[PDB]
């Protein structure tokens, strides 16, 4: 399912680089 | 886009500070006798909020 992807203590950066899972 | 929340006589003071993905605001509010400088004095500042945010903050601007 290529939905679900991936690329400080709780910081997030939706910036961009990016890739599903399989 | 993730977040939302809601809630020259007078010195406003405030403080803003962010640690481990947590956003602090504290302030104060005082009369003061003379508007020409920061009066020299002492009175703390009190945490307003402690926002859940996660941003990574670099730099800042003021409105009016």
């Amino acid at each position: 399912n290529y939905n679900y992807l991936y690329r400080k203590p709780f910081e997030r950066d939706i910036s961009t680089p990016l890739q599903s899972y399989g | 886009c993730t977040f939302e929340y809601v809630s020259f006589k007078n010195l406003r003071e405030f403080v803003f500070k962010n640690i481990d993905g947590y956003f602090k605001i504290y302030s104060k509010h005082t009369p003061i006798n003379l508007v020409r400088d920061l009066p020299q004095g002492f009175s703390a500042l009190e945490p307003l909020v402690d926002l859940p945010i996660g941003i990574n903050i670099t730099r800042f601007q003021t409105l009016l």
